[PDB]
């Protein structure tokens, strides 16, 4: 149960509509990108520094 | 050995200040020598500007600005007490400094209570007191 | 260079940690009011 | 004023006084010197109005409805510096530094929230005559920057200078020759600069204290979130105050 | 109830009042607990960071008052919900921070912009850089920094 | 596995290389974390993140700072990154060591081991030193 | 005879349908105002600036949510720790924008739950009961005051307080993981053992009673009808369930005493949640859990990874992404 | 907004005073043991 | 001399704590012998003043 | 912007932009950070490398390090979202 | 005005007359039974069962 | 560290704050030796 | 239109809580 598509179709068309639910997806992009380099050494993820989603000034 | 945690004294060759430290004492072979003139010239320079920051005090009391007199004696003058205690070496030099402080603490104690003459009176007790400090040593 | 601090600490705990039950053990042998 | 300068910091805080511009007393004339530089110009608006489609008796001409500010006490500009250059016909002012933007948000009837950056950046004032008078009246254009700097991330994680550029949780949109070009406008984040026209009016001067102050009126354009919507014209009115030095 | 245990449960209610209050003195108060001795407070180390990068980018010739932040607010100086000039960021919550190294820069309105542009003394820079690196953020094994800091420092406030 | 080829670090501006004895690398870590590591932890600088302890960033300074003799030069006299003016009043140093109480007791061999730690750590950890939180 | 004595006789009467008591004098007005504002703020409430950056986060049902995503949003970062009632807001529209009803609900909740707890004492006094059911209820009161009151205090803002919702709960738990490392903290460890142990001894005690029931019914009717209410006979062979568990593990690990057995069911969870709620409390003041990052090194000095380093890279992903616009400076001090 | 505010301090110290003068009303003696 | 007297001060407090609660928990040992023990209290108190004297002289 | 040309001239192509680069981009040039780089970033739009000598408050030493890297410095079209975050764009090592 | 240091949040003078008439309106109810009793009658219990 | 007349006893002082924990354990040892009666 | 179902589920759940408390089958001895 990854997404509510009615929440996802709306947040794509309206770039002002924010819930707590869409806040949890951006927390999951940080889990999917930052740990997966060291999580799975067999797959050899070599991420550049410039693809890893950072926030502002963190 | 490289990862030995409680090697208090067997590790290093130089004697430490205490087994619970990393630093060596204040003895010889140190690079900080407190007798140097540039440390004395730094402490002397803040004593000269302190009188220059203190003559701007009545200009704000001639005006109505009490917020500027409460912090003029803490904005630059924060580094005074570190120096005037350090320059006070001899006996009678030391008990000359608390004459300057108690005259200075009443300038701040009158600025919070907003008393115009009590700032201007105790300001003149401070310029005359730093005059006693600088002229001796 | 024989690490006098650790030798001092381990003896001084073992003096104190054995000075506590020795108050009770000397009472159990004496059959006093425990 | 100097009456505000009498107070300490602990007496002002929590009272809503630091938000309010000073009240200048009396009227006379003051002449700007050759090297005259304006010191403490603060601007605070006291009323806001957004241009809407109003429901009259039978007609729908565009009129200004007012609005209630919802950001609390953060609207006043302060510490605005700038030199006062003397052209021959008309005295001019060009601002240089100071806090010259104050972001705020007002609410309309209906529940619509309209944010707008209230600003005086790059202001070129021009007023009749040379000396400041109670009949003096200067104004001019200012440039409004965008409400969000380009590295702002929207809820999907898309910005103008950072972030993604596609619907990040809709991965089947970029399939085909067309791609996701149907929602192209919400991916391209465009930094926008618009214009605004302020009109100030000095009416009370001290020359013994060299501080002026009067009523202004400013109109500008609200924000759009980098092309997300059509921005709306925002009118405001208030009082200002300045130290002419 | 006039009995033996009832007087004990009267004290335990009042000693818990004193227990929370001494535990909240130590977090906020910098007067009975000087920052020179106990380290900077929770609120104080949040303001010392914003003041340090204020000094840092002022040396690059940047107007810090008109420096528009990424959200549209002040990157360095913004305005509190009561009207005062404060520091901006997540440090806008601790705008009541009254500390002996920032109170030289106050006015009636708040942080005086004229005094920031001209009078910043280097002991304040030595203080705000000291209170940034020794913020009260630790761990139980006594390594400092954030919860994701590597194991090199040994500090809990 | 601290081989003497790995402990061999560059010592002067010309480019000579000398080796660090195993007490230099051990005191070099304890002194660095106690003195310098409050802000320079892992090579990054907390209070000014532009000017790090990277071997790239030490080399691009207007006096080259990669050497042991160049780092102990910086400790007794810290200029800026372009080396025009001194910031001894705000960086902890030996010249301005009356304000900083942390550097009143440091010998020549103690700064020789601290600068040894700053130079020998990019050789141990190639990308973790001053790489920020990406390379934790 | 007097009007007050005829009112004290009613308000402390156990003959009411629900016992009101003297704590109900400030339980019922508090919790009905926390309720009646919650139902309105969950259904119909406009979006709320939570980050203080004037980016309003929708949280109610009329603004396009559901049961899962909808939530009463915490108050603003602009307010922070300041008390923000309705009369100090200059309009209700300014109140609802800045996170108004989060403080009205939470402060009337913590007063009403701390009065519901004292009400459980009071009726135990008037019924002749030994008093300490309300000490067992101190464990969720400790945990409710930890995430709504104590954690906003030590972090200095109600915006770090827990959002009153379901998806807002998991925004709270994940951001609390990155900034405080709760899983390595031994007080979340001592309450996972409290509720895994609590659900063990619940289903372990509830099975051994239901195993050893005495024949009182037929096979057609229900098992439960062999208990008549208020009977004085014991409804299960307790010697039977003692001999079973006395052979299932060994003999000396079994409580023959049913009083000491029914005390251990009350000890283990409640002590586990007292300790846990003082994990959030000590991590409200940034005394985080353990940090074993870069702890294992070889003789060369290169960092050898552990499971804590893999756990760290999950914490670094949430840390660099939570409140992705609210930060301006390199360290999340708040 | 200063009319609502008056209404709250009525309602608070109405019920707080019922709480305060509830336990002053000889409240330990209200038990099922005696009286 | 301070390092010699404090070392004599610790060894007496080792000798008391092993023996004094044994002297009290016994049903009669304190009443039968306390004038023996009361010397050791008066010796112990006297050492604290001697050490406090020798510390002030040496500073 | 989705498709912004001159991404390379910002920080990483080793030929820097003037009116769009961060002050971190001038760190790769020895001698310019922080003093000489501080003046370039602070003032308004430039049209060429010759306009670098028009900066109010230049020395001969400040013009010297510009004279070294004037092949590496180049000026482009100022897109106004990059011109704001030239002192600080929220990037920290 | 939120962060003013005013007693019990009493901003205006009108809020006092609300507080005094709240404590006293129930105090006068309480004195109708527990007031006007003997203030000189003791007990050697832990708990008194005197009267209504 | 301690004054120079007291640097000798630096190991013994390090044990001293632990000693109040040892009184908590002294109660249980005393309850064991009394036979928990 | 969608949120109307969610509201009906919530207040419909609070109805059966009301009836369970006040219209409960009152247990009786004998
Ligand atoms: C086990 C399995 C579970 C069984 C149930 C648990 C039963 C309790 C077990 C206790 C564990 C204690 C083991 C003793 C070792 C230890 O701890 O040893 C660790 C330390 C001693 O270690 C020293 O710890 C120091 C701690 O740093 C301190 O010193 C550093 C250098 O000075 C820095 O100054 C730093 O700022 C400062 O904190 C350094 O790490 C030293 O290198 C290291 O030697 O013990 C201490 O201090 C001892 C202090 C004891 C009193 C602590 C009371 C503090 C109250 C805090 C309560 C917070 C409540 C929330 C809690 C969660
Ligand atoms: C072995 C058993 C034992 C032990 C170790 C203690 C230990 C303590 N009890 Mg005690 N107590 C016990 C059994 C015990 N009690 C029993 C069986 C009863 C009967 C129910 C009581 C009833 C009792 C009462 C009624 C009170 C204590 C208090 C205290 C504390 C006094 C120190 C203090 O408050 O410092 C903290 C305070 C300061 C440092 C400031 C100085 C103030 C002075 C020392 C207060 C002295 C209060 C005095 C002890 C209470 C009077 C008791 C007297 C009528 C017998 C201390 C923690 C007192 C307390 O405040 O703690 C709960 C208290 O009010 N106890
Ligand atoms: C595990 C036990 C334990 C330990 C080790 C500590 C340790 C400490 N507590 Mg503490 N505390 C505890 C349990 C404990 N607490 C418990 C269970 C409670 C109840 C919840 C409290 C409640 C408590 C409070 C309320 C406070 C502390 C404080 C402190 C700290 C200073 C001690 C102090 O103030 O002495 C106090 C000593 C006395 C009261 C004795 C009398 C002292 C006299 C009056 C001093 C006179 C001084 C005078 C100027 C000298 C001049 C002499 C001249 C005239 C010649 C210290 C870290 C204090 C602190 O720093 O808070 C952060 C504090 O305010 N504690
Ligand atoms: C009776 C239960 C009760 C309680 C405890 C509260 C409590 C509260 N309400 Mg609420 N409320 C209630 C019922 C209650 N409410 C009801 C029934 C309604 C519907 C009308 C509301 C509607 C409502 C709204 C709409 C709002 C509140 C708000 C508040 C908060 C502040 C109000 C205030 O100023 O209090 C007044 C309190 C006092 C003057 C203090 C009285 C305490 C006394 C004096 C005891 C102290 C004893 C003293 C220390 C002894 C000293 C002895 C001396 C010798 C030293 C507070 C949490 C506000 C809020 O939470 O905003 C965030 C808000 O906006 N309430
Ligand atoms: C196997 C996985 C696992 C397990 C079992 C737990 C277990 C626990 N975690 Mg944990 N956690 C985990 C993984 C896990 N964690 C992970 C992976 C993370 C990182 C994301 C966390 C992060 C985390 C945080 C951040 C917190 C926990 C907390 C807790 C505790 C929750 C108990 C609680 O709050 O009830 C206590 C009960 C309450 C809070 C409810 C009070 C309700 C009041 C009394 C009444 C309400 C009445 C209601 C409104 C109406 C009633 C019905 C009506 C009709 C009448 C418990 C010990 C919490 C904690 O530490 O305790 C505070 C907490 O805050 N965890
Ligand atoms: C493979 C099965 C398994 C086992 C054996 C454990 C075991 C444990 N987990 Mg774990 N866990 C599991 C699966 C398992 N888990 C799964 C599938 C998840 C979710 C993905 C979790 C999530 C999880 C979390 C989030 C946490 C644990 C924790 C724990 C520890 C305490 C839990 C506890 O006391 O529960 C309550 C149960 C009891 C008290 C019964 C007793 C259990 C003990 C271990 C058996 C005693 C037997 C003894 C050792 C043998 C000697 C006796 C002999 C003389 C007869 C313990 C090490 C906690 C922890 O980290 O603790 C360190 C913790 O925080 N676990
Ligand atoms: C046996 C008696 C006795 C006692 C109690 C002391 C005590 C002291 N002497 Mg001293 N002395 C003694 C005999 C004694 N001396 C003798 C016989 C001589 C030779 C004639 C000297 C000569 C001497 C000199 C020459 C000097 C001292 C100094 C000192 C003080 C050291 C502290 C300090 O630097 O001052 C600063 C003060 C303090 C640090 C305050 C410490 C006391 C605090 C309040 C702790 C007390 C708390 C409380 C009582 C404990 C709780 C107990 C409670 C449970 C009952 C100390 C108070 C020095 C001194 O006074 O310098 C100022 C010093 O230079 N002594
Ligand atoms: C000869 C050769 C070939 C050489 C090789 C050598 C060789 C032979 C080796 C083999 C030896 C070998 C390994 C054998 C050892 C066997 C062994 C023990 C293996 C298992 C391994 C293992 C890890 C076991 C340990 C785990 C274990 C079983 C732990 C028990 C946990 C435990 C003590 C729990 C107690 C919990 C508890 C207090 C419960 C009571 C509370 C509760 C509510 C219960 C409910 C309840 C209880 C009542 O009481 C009654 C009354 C009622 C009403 C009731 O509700
Ligand atoms: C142990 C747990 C911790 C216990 C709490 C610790 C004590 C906390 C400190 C309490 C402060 C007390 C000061 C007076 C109250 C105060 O000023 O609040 C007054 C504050 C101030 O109120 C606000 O003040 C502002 C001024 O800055 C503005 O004017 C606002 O308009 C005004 O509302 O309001 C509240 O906090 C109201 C609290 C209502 C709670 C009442 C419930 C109490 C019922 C308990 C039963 C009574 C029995 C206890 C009494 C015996
Ligand atoms: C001050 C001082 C001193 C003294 C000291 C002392 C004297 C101490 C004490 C201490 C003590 C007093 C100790 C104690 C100890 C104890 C112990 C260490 C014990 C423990 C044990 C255990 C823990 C066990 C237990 C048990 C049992 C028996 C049975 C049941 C179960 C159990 C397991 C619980 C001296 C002289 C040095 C000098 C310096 C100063
Ligand atoms: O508000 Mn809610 O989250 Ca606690 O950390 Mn800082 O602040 Mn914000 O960031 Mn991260
Ligand atoms: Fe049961």
């Amino acid at each position: 149960a990854y997404d509510f598509v009615s929440q996802e179709l709306r947040a794509a068309e309206d770039p002002e509509f924010e819930t707590f639910y869409t806040k949890n997806h951006l927390l999951d992009e940080g889990i999917r990108a930052w740990m997966a380099a060291q999580d799975q050494p067999h797959e050899n993820f070599v991420f550049p520094e410039e693809v890893l989603p950072r926030g502002n000034a963190l | 050995s490289y990862s030995e945690g409680a090697a208090y004294g067997t590790d290093q060759a130089d004697k430490l200040y205490s087994p619970y430290s990393v630093y060596s004492p204040e003895g010889e072979k140190s690079l900080y020598k407190p007798d140097n003139a540039e440390y004395l010239a730094r402490k002397k320079a803040v004593l000269a500007e302190t009188k220059n920051r203190l003559q701007k005090i009545p200009a704000y009391v001639d005006k109505k600005e009490w917020f500027n007199v409460k912090d003029e004696l803490t904005r630059y003058m924060y580094e005074t007490r570190g120096a005037v205690r350090s320059l006070s070496s001899s006996v009678t030099q030391k008990e000359k400094a608390e004459v300057f402080f108690r005259a200075l603490e009443d300038t701040y104690g009158a600025a919070t209570l907003k008393k115009g003459d009590a700032v201007k009176a105790s300001n003149d007790k401070a310029i005359a007191a730093l005059d006693a400090f600088t002229a001796t040593l | 260079m024989i690490n006098w601090q650790v030798i001092g600490q381990l003896m001084s705990t073992a003096v104190i940690m054995l000075a506590g039950p020795a108050v009770i053990v000397l009472l159990a042998l004496k059959k006093g009011n425990l | 004023k100097s009456q505000i300068n009498e107070l300490s910091y602990l007496q002002v805080k929590g009272t809503g006084l630091a938000n309010r511009c000073a009240e200048v007393v009396g009227e006379d004339s003051i002449k700007p010197k050759p090297g005259a530089k304006l010191v403490d110009m603060c601007i605070e608006p006291k009323a806001w109005a957004v241009e809407e489609e109003v429901g009259k008796a039978g007609k729908t001409e565009k009129k200004f409805v007012n609005s209630k500010v919802m950001t609390r006490q953060t609207y006043t500009l302060d510490a605005i510096e700038g030199p006062i250059t003397v052209d021959g016909g008309k005295i001019t002012f060009n601002e240089k530094e100071g806090i010259d933007y104050a972001a705020t948000t007002v609410q309309l009837p209906g529940g619509e929230r309209v944010p707008f950056l209230f600003t005086v950046k790059d202001l070129v004032a021009k007023g009749n005559g040379d000396t400041f008078k109670p009949g003096f009246q200067m104004g001019g254009d200012f440039n409004t920057p965008s409400y969000r700097t380009g590295l702002f991330l929207d809820p999907k994680g898309r910005g103008g200078t950072t972030g993604y550029d596609m619907a990040v949780a809709l991965p089947a949109l970029q399939l085909g020759e067309e791609g996701d070009a149907e929602l192209f406008g919400e991916n391209n984040k465009v930094f926008d600069i618009t214009q605004g026209r302020i009109e100030m009016e000095v009416n009370k001067v001290n020359a013994e204290d060299s501080e002026i102050g009067g009523v202004f009126v400013a109109t500008q354009l609200s924000d759009t979130d980098m092309g997300s919507k059509t921005p709306k014209k925002v009118l405001t009115k208030g009082i200002f105050y300045a130290k002419v030095d | 109830v006039w009995s033996g245990e009832a007087y004990l449960s009267y004290s335990l209610a009042a000693i818990s009042l004193m227990g929370f209050t001494a535990a909240l003195y130590s977090w906020y108060n910098n007067t009975a607990y000087p920052s020179e001795l106990y380290g900077p407070t929770g609120p104080e180390a949040s303001q010392a960071q914003a003041f340090t990068f204020l000094v840092r980018d002022q040396r690059l010739g940047a107007n810090v008052s008109s420096a528009q932040g990424p959200t549209g607010l002040g990157k360095y100086l913004m305005r509190s919900p009561s009207g005062e000039i404060i520091f901006g960021g997540e440090t806008m919550r601790f705008w009541d921070l009254r500390a002996p190294w920032v109170e030289p820069l106050r006015g009636p309105n708040g942080l005086d912009i004229n005094k920031i542009k001209n009078d910043i003394q280097p002991w304040q820079e030595r203080r705000a850089a000291e209170y940034m690196t020794h913020a009260p953020l630790g761990s139980l094994n006594s390594v400092g920094g954030v919860a994701t800091e590597i194991n090199s420092v040994n500090y809990v406030s | 596995d601290l081989d003497e080829a790995t402990r061999t670090v560059v010592v002067d501006n010309a480019g000579n290389t000398t080796v660090l004895t195993p007490e230099q690398v051990k005191r070099g870590k304890r002194l660095f974390n106690a003195t310098c590591g409050a802000c320079h932890v892992g090579g990054i600088t907390k209070t000014n993140p532009n000017v790090g302890l990277d071997p790239e960033a030490l080399s691009l300074a207007t006096p080259r700072r990669d050497n042991i003799s160049a780092l102990v030069d910086y400790i007794k006299n810290p200029t800026t990154y372009d080396g025009l003016e001194s910031i001894a009043e705000v960086h902890p140093s030996i010249k301005s060591a009356d304000i900083y109480p942390r550097m009143r007791s440091l010998t020549d061999e103690d700064l020789y081991s601290i600068a040894g730690h700053i130079m020998l750590s990019p050789k141990i950890a190639s990308e973790k030193w001053g790489g920020g939180k990406i390379y934790y | 005879v007097s009007l007050w004595e005829r009112f004290c006789a009613w308000i402390t009467s156990t003959e009411n349908r629900l016992y009101i008591g003297w704590f109900g004098c400030l339980m019922f007005p508090t919790l009905l105002t926390a309720t009646s504002c919650f139902i309105i703020a969950f259904i119909a409430a406009p979006p709320v600036d939570i980050d203080g950056i004037r980016e309003p986060v929708a949280g109610s049902l009329l603004y396009g949510n559901n049961i899962i995503s909808g939530a009463v949003v915490p108050s603003s970062n602009a307010i922070g720790m300041h008390f923000y009632p309705i009369w100090e807001a200059a309009s209700i529209d300014e109140w609802l924008y800045n996170g108004g009803p989060y403080q009205l609900i939470v402060l009337h909740f913590l007063l009403g739950v701390s009065a519901y707890m004292g009400r459980e004492w009071e009726l135990s006094y008037r019924l002749g009961m030994r008093p300490w059911i309300f000490v067992a209820f101190s464990a969720p009161v400790a945990a409710a005051s930890a995430v709504f009151l104590v954690y906003p205090i030590g972090q200095g803002s109600f915006s770090d307080g827990m959002p009153l919702g379901i998806s807002g709960t998991f925004n709270f738990m994940l951001v609390f993981q990155a900034e405080h490392n709760i899983l390595m903290h031994p007080f979340h460890m001592a309450g996972v053992a409290g509720v895994f142990g609590g659900s063990l001894f619940s289903a372990m005690h509830g099975s051994l009673v239901t195993s050893s029931l005495i024949r009182e019914t037929t096979e057609n009717e229900s098992t439960n009808y062999g208990y008549k209410f208020g009977q004085e006979e014991e409804t299960y062979n307790i010697v039977a369930a003692h001999g079973y568990f006395g052979r299932l593990i060994f003999q000396y690990a079994s409580f023959n005493n049913s009083r000491a057995l029914h005390f251990f069911l009350a000890l283990w969870p409640v002590v586990g949640i007292w300790i846990t709620s003082m994990g959030i409390s000590t991590m409200a003041f940034n005394l985080n859990g353990f940090n074993f990052n870069q702890s294992v090194v070889d003789s060369q000095g290169r960092v050898i990874n552990t499971w804590a380093d893999i756990l760290n890279r999950a914490n670094l992903g949430i840390e660099v992404m939570h409140e992705r616009n609210a930060h301006n400076f390199p360290l999340d001090l708040a | 907004m200063l009319t609502l505010k008056i209404l709250v301090y009525t309602t608070v110290i109405f019920f707080v005073s019922l709480f305060i003068f509830g336990f002053l009303s000889s409240d330990p003696s209200r038990n099922p043991n005696r009286k | 001399m301070i390092t010699l007297l404090v070392a004599l001060l610790v060894l007496i407090s080792l000798g008391l704590v092993v023996t004094v609660p044994v002297a009290l928990a016994t049903p009669g040992e304190w009443e039968i012998a306390k004038g023996k023990f009361n010397r050791f209290f008066q010796i112990w108190v006297f050492l604290v003043i001697v050490i406090a004297a020798a510390d002030g002289i040496s500073s | 912007v989705i498709d912004y040309e001159n991404i390379g001239y910002l920080g990483g192509s080793s030929i820097v932009d003037i009116n769009n680069a961060n002050v971190r981009a001038y760190l790769k040039m020895p001698g310019m950070y922080p003093t000489v780089a501080g003046k370039i970033v602070s003032h308004g739009p430039y049209s060429g490398v010759a306009d670098l000598y028009k900066i109010p408050g230049l020395s001969s030493a400040e013009a010297d390090v510009i004279k070294k890297y004037e092949s590496r410095l180049t000026a482009k079209t100022p897109s106004p979202d990059y011109v704001i975050d030239r002192i600080n764009n929220g990037l920290y090592r | 005005t939120e962060g003013t240091n005013e007693w019990f949040g009493v901003d205006d003078l009108r809020l006092l007359a609300v507080l005094f008439l709240g404590h006293w309106a129930i105090l006068s109810l309480w004195l109708g039974s527990y007031g006007d009793s003997n203030e000189d009658e003791d007990f050697f219990g832990e708990i008194d069962y005197s009267a209504r | 560290r301690l004054p120079e007349a007291y640097v000798v006893f630096s190991p013994i002082v390090d044990v001293l704050p632990i000693i109040p924990v040892f009184f908590l354990l002294l109660a249980f040892v005393w309850q064991a030796a009394i036979g928990f009666r | 239109m969608e949120a109307l179902v969610y509201t009906f589920l919530l207040i419909g759940t609070l109805m059966v809580i009301f009836f369970a408390v006040f219209f409960r089958e009152t247990p009786r001895i004998l």
